């Protein structure tokens, strides 16, 4: 129905919904984590094996994507997974059309692109930092080493990775929410559940893909 | 939480290694004991023979 939203001003206008929604994401993440961290045991207790298997999964993806030096970037790729996953699942399952904002629906941090292109700039700063850290300051991956006349394609390629990575995540979350909204006006909640399931199935995956793809760009820096 | 996970896993892996370490240590102890017992026996036998031969 509406892609409009209400700004908050500190001399410049920033969306209110995205700050509040990502605050709920930060709170649910730190809350369940600092629950699971307080009394570690040698043998995984109840509830801590889930966080442990999450960490194992993150380690595996980073390791496959990056290589032998996966262990410094594990908190970064783990945050790219968990913030985007918990963003989409909070937008899906937390009932927020009961809550009525001054001017807009509250669904997810990722609905506003701002989140998507910010997360893409953070993976851009990440693979630029890896590339200007491990490799020569004089040059990174961008050098037209293979062919001098491969420069235009290569220069263009750098711009595209953050845009496609920024856009896919953003479009997908927004598209899924719209279907739930555009369905609901036409019909009551019972008909739309399968669709939401399908969207919920993509909602993790566009998270996971992001983290996976983000890790892979780190690898393209380190070579 | 990451540190907690690592601590628990290391604690368990370390326990396994120590348990592996202890088993190897006990195998070495048994082997050394067996070798020592053999020395006693064999040693004394040799001694008597050499001594027995000298007496003869």
């Amino acid at each position: 129905v509406g892609q409009h939203f209400y700004w908050q001003i500190g001399g410049f206008q920033i969306h209110g919904q995205v700050l509040i929604t990502s605050w709920v994401v930060i709170a649910i993440l730190l809350g369940s984590a600092a629950i699971a961290v307080r009394s570690p045991q040698t043998i995984p207790t109840g509830g801590q094996n889930f966080f442990e298997y999450v960490l194992e999964f993150i380690r595996d993806v980073s390791k496959t994507q990056i290589g032998e030096e996966y262990r410094p970037w594990v908190p970064f790729i783990g945050t790219m997974f968990l913030f985007i996953f918990v963003s989409n699942w909070s937008g899906a399952l937390l009932p927020w059309k009961i809550i009525q904002l001054p001017h807009g629906e509250l669904a997810a941090p990722t609905n506003d692109i701002n989140t998507t292109v910010a997360l893409a700039l953070l993976t851009s700063v990440a693979y630029f930092y890896a590339g200007l850290t491990k490799k020569g300051l004089g040059y990174f991956g961008k050098y037209i080493q293979p062919t001098p006349i491969l420069l235009p394609i290569n220069i263009l390629e750098d711009f595209t990775k953050p845009l496609s990575l920024s856009f896919r995540l953003f479009g997908n979350i927004l598209a899924d929410e719209l279907v739930v909204v555009v369905l609901v006006s036409l019909v009551p909640l019972v008909v739309p559940i399968p669709v939401m399931f399908l969207g919920l199935f993509t909602s993790g995956i566009q998270a996971l893909i992001f983290a996976t793809l983000a890790a892979a760009y780190i690898g393209e820096s380190l070579e | 939480l990451g540190d907690f996970m690592d601590k628990r896993d290391a604690s368990i892996k370390e326990q396994l290694s120590g348990v592996k370490d202890t088993s190897s240590e006990v195998k070495q102890l048994e082997e050394q004991a067996n070798a020592v017992m053999r020395a006693a026996r064999a040693e004394i036998s040799a001694a008597l023979n050499k001594m027995k031969k000298e007496t003869q």
